[PDB]
């Protein structure tokens, strides 16, 4: 049973409507299924450890049993009268609400009491790490004490109760083993209260040690089944939200990323320069769009982000050509007449929009660090969004430099700021881009393999690529962690690879001679190094021309097996290398050793 | 370390003490009691 | 390990061309290495006595040490010095 | 009850200080609750499952029962004489210290053999994929047989046992059903040893995955409750301490810096040049302060940190002006009279202190990249300390050059190597910095929009800034992973935001024609992008000019919301697009089938 | 007991044989231990609660009883016969296969109908933040339901079921307390189902959260056994795969790295040039090796990667001289004869591959970006691998030029394209790389202070360092994370060096006149700043010259004591500052009051 | 393959055995199981 306890407010015949939450002057009985129990004892047991130091120190008020909160009620017990008709439970143990608040701010302000003292043992007992983890080692007791009588500050604690906080250390280490009254001699065995927990972190020889092998097992489950490492690369339409991208804002350097290297960036190459107008602020600037090809920004394919383009650093030669000079950096949209890439002359330029300039001229934004006059770091920065391009079938973000008066001299120039910084964040996650366009959701088997080296560092931040790497590296994360992808092992990862490479080449073989038998030692090594490339540098997966990686099974077929590969490690997973391992601990445990030599001899 | 006498079953100082960690007792205490939502009940 | 050798190449092309000069115990530079400790670059400190680095920056104003020794021939960078600041 | 179990000294009734714990030659008897022995049961289940591999191999010793390591004393069981008074138990089933020592290594000991084993029996079930999630697929055992006959490399162990491991296998693996003897035909139902586990894992097709929609909010819950993240724009002094600063080492590039876009670096701007000079062994250097405004690490608002100034990859003109070369590049304090800013000549200059320089001049730290000579990657480095500073008004650090005879041909250059990438590392954590002066204590709330876009991106190494940001990043992990603030379900994030624009635009309409009902359907669209661009990049709330994010409500109220919106997930919250997540997942199985149906036949 | 019962299939006499699992038409009885029925429990809890939903919209079907889905039998249950002959239970509640179907799709459908509806509670519950965390605050209802009787969309499912929702949130939310029947007024406490656990999780002002503190901790305990923190520092070999390294690929920028600072990349230090040809794709191109020293990556010492050299932005002078354009950029390797740093003359070069070429000469590639003609983004890449170098003493791996046709216009230019941003991406994580050699375990203590400042930030992806850099990174974040090394705490991490530094400091202190007596003050003070600046920077411990911190004793130490440390936390750790923390949450309260208020007036 | 017989009642190569995911019971041993300090007790 669980929940409040109920009873028959009708009497006798207790029917899904003649029940009633037994409430009252103390509040509602809620049941203490056993279970439950185990905390607040637990948690009780963690306090009343402490109570040599409590009548040390007259605070407290006796040992907290958790008998004193309950009580012996009887009745049915559920979450609603339906449910609760079916537990009917004759005398269980209820806590009240309101000693279920008292059991609470009491475990609370004795948490604190302790909390404190219990930070003070602690600066004394780990300031001589009583724990090692292969053999023993000993320091004899005089030293070590008449060593901590001085290391330990005037304001601990551990000197104004010695065997005061000693009693409540002995439960705690069991390094300490307080010397027998009646034989005036140690005890081998140590009796820590923690007994049990204290046994089973032991990092044991045979496998490393329990406690972490087993929790960097549910770890990895934990991960597997929830960001949604399962379905990798699932072939279908997959909302965004699949993919959680949060905290995602990529940064760049346009100007030089090509424009077949990433849709969301289209370039005016055309022959000669395009000098434009338009009255900004009054004064009329000329944007330039200079003799190179100026790669800009596409607004199309480009989910209503904070665009930041950031100018610093970066050469701004206005010594050389004047014309520079004068100038006030500024990004601008760029809305053309004729589609980018066939758009010759002025005349195509239908308007062009200052979407946020620099105040003050090219000449105070500097800054000479060796001749080179650079740029005073500063973010220019547009708020681009979806619809204020509706229709506008072409129009570009330009961070160029609005010269205040075209001359001869930037005629080889070409102003623009695009070499800087630029950090786009999308705002408004349920929008990816792929391709160059904006999506709802994404086809995970689609991107893999079908980017190119560079068309994968270009990736626009939270597009299709962008989220189709966040996820290959949650599952990266999970192999590299759980799974032994990096010893000769041939684990479970690298096995569901080796798997698919023969199903793979033994039918390549089927018809024809059949003049070569599938290889295997030559296989399981091929898809090792597959399965380790991949837990190596997880985006790869995505680049064309990658060996294995990018055959259609593989991932799928990774994954799902890292799957079930995760939901049966054991518990002693730590087996492996756990000889090394052993050897390693029990390196440091002489070492340790030989510390605690000279503590007993130093402080004699 | 001076001595009590009553108030703890140990002396510090008492006789025959002995500081000596294992490899095989981990100190421990009780810190992750659980108490999230669901699984405190 | 001390020094790193990547340390002694800094020492001889901060020699080749004298630059180094020796700080003596109270943190003052003298030219003699009779009273001298520290010995720079100044890229890198370097106890005369103990033969370690210290600090990769310099002004040895700013650098701990508990050494005391006597004896240490090389002397020959330290002759380089005087010989090569001409 | 719970702890060791206790029994009266004296003897008759058992009084406090009558009750000492009942030590045995063996050990302490501690109780075994309930719940203890789950875990114990549930550690030698997973062990007895590998019976005949234990047989067939001779190894083991017959089955593990917990029942022999336990024993079934009686008497009062708790942490203390006081509190194990209240727990009367009898015959209550303990475990003595020498047998918590057995039930361990003995679970350690089986878990080694295990493990191996179960390594060998993985690497050949993996090695096809026993796990599908989205009905079912088949692949006829004759062939999967037949196959791994092949596969499985020479050293496996599943080829010396294969219905040794099978057996094991079977009670692992729902996918392998065993043919019944006394009908030789399978079962439908797959009886697996992990009977319910295997069942709650399953991908529910109502339902994404209870076993991971269940952890991703207990997850998130404890990251909520643990850094605090709750708290976030809390407005009043917070030690740093609460912040859990670690791990953090910010780099930049000054000398681009603006000194006004971040307190900690003042530059001198001064109309000629200010050679200055300084006998650095023996040798006697001008340091130069050049044409520019040379932007230099000020002294004071600097927590005494580890600044490490590389200067590699960038420009080093000993090419044009012969003045740059021979002088040996060095980080140098400057402690200046009047304040920088202020400061004209070289009589102002109180002292320098070359901190660090470069042994060997500026054409051995040279390398020749194309015509532009580069710096080879060095770091120069001090170890500024808030104290050594004590007094002095005025000292900045400088990473300059040290020219060893200036020249006319030094007139423009301005030898700053600042252009470098500098990292400052706050060694001293407890002191923080904000707005240029050195805390113990942040107030959150004052950080937000207060920022400007790049009083940000330039905030130094564990500054306020830079802790209520690594805040805000948790939180935004908190939403981004756990909450859907990515789909159009205007979730409890993005609801929080909505009810706070509502009383607050509602309240600037009062007085006044109130012309303006509220809209609500534009104003759950605004705070939905609101909540949105805040998990896409956390840092943006701390920038001046934030629609919606930087007013004094949200963040405060957003977090406080995401918090009870965790605590109530329920367990199916993978409902959400678990239709296209569903459908995705038959996508995957109806591929894997795909394989089956080769394994199946290639190799018949 | 656990596991499937079992029954005496050869009747009356049950030995470890005449036994079989109880199977049938129902599938096979899994017993249902107490721990696992309050999980079945809980989670049928947490539905029945959503009652009256239930029948308002006609779905479910009555309260779900999980004594629907059991039985009563009773046998001998284990995991096999052997053991399940030591758990004789009588009446025990099983689980049938058929049955452990349904309670599994049962709670599996019930979870989608409750995660939709519980959805739109939630967009209008949370949509008033009725959670605050000190003291209280209250909102006249009125108000507040007049108000979400807008903001709530129209699409929600609390306006078409008010108090059927109500009900249902009455048991989630304390803070709603229901007006009472017969008194017509409030409660005072308020009794939703989540009694206890709602308790537990309130901030109380004694120490922070329970619920927090406690996972915090337990968090850190799972990667301090995890990973293998323990051991950080251990000397002796130990298998690569013993620091789990994933996800690693690191990039550099060569061409600048010195060859002594990172022996994977030795340099071609030679008086003229070394003009070599070789005929590639027909055309015959020169490989210059220009008048500077021209870093090249070596290729022993190289773990066999991905490197993927990238040259973008990077300037491209084939303004000045000619001969630079036409030249298709390459990477390309270098076999020499005499090992190079004595390879004087063309003679010398055994041959070069150019493993790697840029289709399209230099002058395609460039994109003017203000005169100064950079670099169109594009990636070079070879695949490196081990033996593809066998036997071969001398290789090299240069991103160079290429020329057509080499001129006295390239006579001072030296066309490394080494510059760029090359990316190595260890494919093939079992073997790691140090000090130039490779390597399959490390030695760990080895690489403590035993690189320098920039020995560090110049290692190879996934070689030692690299590898001893990701361990200490986890450590680093426990300590940060868990401990209180950030504030005058002198915690349990800045108290196990305080210790090694007095034993250290003393024993140096032994023989000689001992005119010291030890500090302590200063040396508790110098071992905080010496954690402190660990937490901070994890990385420096690796650096030569590093006060305390690289002391062999420490970190061994430091972790050893970090480690016992998190196992006693209490669960009240959150005791530190939680003062101010608690009057920060005061300071929330009585803002978030303060909204409350408006929705109060606005709203009337 | 090899016929054994009764060391395990199960043969591999026996009459009628069937390899047949279903999605619905995801193979599992048991790994996660609890011990830390506070959890284990
Ligand atoms: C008398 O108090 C002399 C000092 C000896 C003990 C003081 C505290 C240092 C030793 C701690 C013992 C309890 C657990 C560390
Ligand atoms: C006889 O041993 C022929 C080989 C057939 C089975 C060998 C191992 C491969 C199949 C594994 C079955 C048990 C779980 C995978």
């Amino acid at each position: 049973p669980t929940g409040k306890l109920w009873r028959p407010v009708g009497t006798s015949v207790a029917t899904i409507d003649s029940l009633a939450i037994v409430s009252d002057r103390f509040g509602q009985y809620s049941f203490v299924n056993e279970g439950m129990r185990e905390t607040f004892s637990k948690a009780l047991f963690d306090i009343n450890m402490w109570q040599p130091l409590f009548q040390a120190t007259k605070t407290g008020c006796g040992p907290i049993v958790l008998s004193s909160f309950t009580t012996t009620t009887s009745g049915y017990v559920g979450a609603t009268a339906g449910d609760a008709l079916d537990n009917p439970v004759t005398n269980g143990v209820f806590i009240s609400t309101v000693q279920i608040m008292n059991l609470q701010r009491t475990i609370a302000a004795r948490m604190r009491d302790v909390a404190l003292w219990q930070k003070h043992l602690d600066t004394a007992m780990t300031m001589l790490t009583p724990d090692i983890s292969a053999g023993s080692a000993s320091c004899n007791w005089k030293s070590l004490l008449a060593f901590a009588k001085d290391i330990l500050p005037l304001d601990n604690l551990c000197l104004t109760y010695p065997n005061e906080f000693y009693n409540v250390a002995i439960h705690r280490y069991p390094a300490l083993k307080p010397g027998n009254p009646d034989t005036k001699l140690p005890d081998a065995q140590a009796h820590p209260l923690g007994e049990v927990a204290g046994a089973f972190n032991a990092a044991t020889s045979e496998v490393g040690s329990l406690v972490g092998s087993s929790s960097t097992l549910s770890q990895a489950i934990s991960t597997m089944a929830g960001k949604d490492l399962d379905l990798i690369e699932a072939d279908t339409p997959l909302p965004v939200s699949v993919f959680t991208p949060s905290l995602a804002p990529r940064s760049y350097r346009p100007a030089f990323i090509k424009p077949e290297d990433a849709k969301w960036i289209a370039e005016f190459n055309n022959s000669s320069l395009i000098r434009k107008t338009l009255t900004y602020s009054g004064a009329t600037y000329t944007v330039q769009l200079g003799p190179g090809p100026t790669r800009v920004i596409d607004m199309n394919a480009m989910i209503d982000s904070v665009l930041t383009l950031d100018v610093s650093g970066t050469i701004l030669p206005y010594d050389t050509n004047p014309d520079l000079s004068t100038s006030v950096p500024a990004f601008v949209l760029i809305q053309t007449s004729v589609p980018i890439q066939q758009v010759t002359t002025a005349a195509n330029i239908t308007a062009i929009t200052v979407v946020s300039a620099a105040g003050a001229s090219a000449i105070n934004l500097a800054i000479n660090v060796r001749g080179q006059p650079r740029f005073n770091m500063l973010h220019l920065q547009a708020t681009f969004e979806r619809e204020t391009i509706t229709g506008i079938p072409y129009i570009y973000g330009l961070g160029t430099f609005l010269i205040p008066s075209p001359t001869s001299s930037s005629n080889f120039s070409n102003p623009t700021l695009m070499d800087g910084l630029l950090t786009v964040t999308p705002v408004l996650l349920r929008e990816t881009t792929y391709k160059g366009e904006v999506v709802d959701a994404i086809v995970p088997a689609t991107v893999m393999a079908n980017q190119t080296s560079e068309e994968v560092a270009s990736a626009l931040a939270n597009d299709a690529i962008v989220l189709v790497s966040n996820h290959l590296n949650k599952l990266a994360n999970v192999v590299g962690d759980a799974i032994p992808v990096a010893s000769r092992t041939d684990d479970s990862a690298t096995s569901a690879i080796v798997s698919r490479l023969a199903v793979q080449h033994k039918l390549s073989q089927v018809g024809q001679a059949s003049p070569t038998p599938p290889d295997y030692p030559l296989l399981w090594r091929r898809a090792k190094r597959a399965a380790s490339m991949f837990v190596s540098n997880p985006s790869l997966a995505l680049q064309v021309g990658i060996p294995v990686l990018t055959q259609s099974g593989m991932l799928s077929a990774l994954t799902s097996g890292v799957g079930t590969a995760l939901r049966t490690g054991s518990l002693g997973k730590g087996v492996t290398d756990a000889s090394e391992k052993l050897r390693a601990r029990q390196s440091l445990t002489v070492a340790k050793q030989a510390f605690f030599d000279q503590i007993g001899s130093l402080w004699p | 370390g001076n001595v009590q006498t009553s108030v703890n079953t140990y002396n510090i100082t008492g006789d025959g003490n002995s500081f000596t960690p294992t490899s095989d007792m981990t100190s421990t205490a009780a810190p992750a009691i659980d108490l999230k939502p669901g699984v405190l009940n | 390990l001390h020094m790193i050798p990547q340390v002694a190449h800094a020492m001889v092309r901060a020699a080749a061309a004298g630059r180094l000069t020796l700080y003596t115990r109270t943190r003052t530079e003298t030219t003699n290495f009779d009273h001298a400790e520290y010995v720079t670059c100044g890229r890198y400190t370097i106890c005369a006595f103990c033969l370690t680095t210290l600090a990769p920056h310099a002004n040895v104003k700013t650098i701990q040490d508990s050494h005391a020794c006597s004896r240490q021939p090389n002397e020959a960078i330290r002759s380089l010095v005087e010989v090569s600041d001409k």
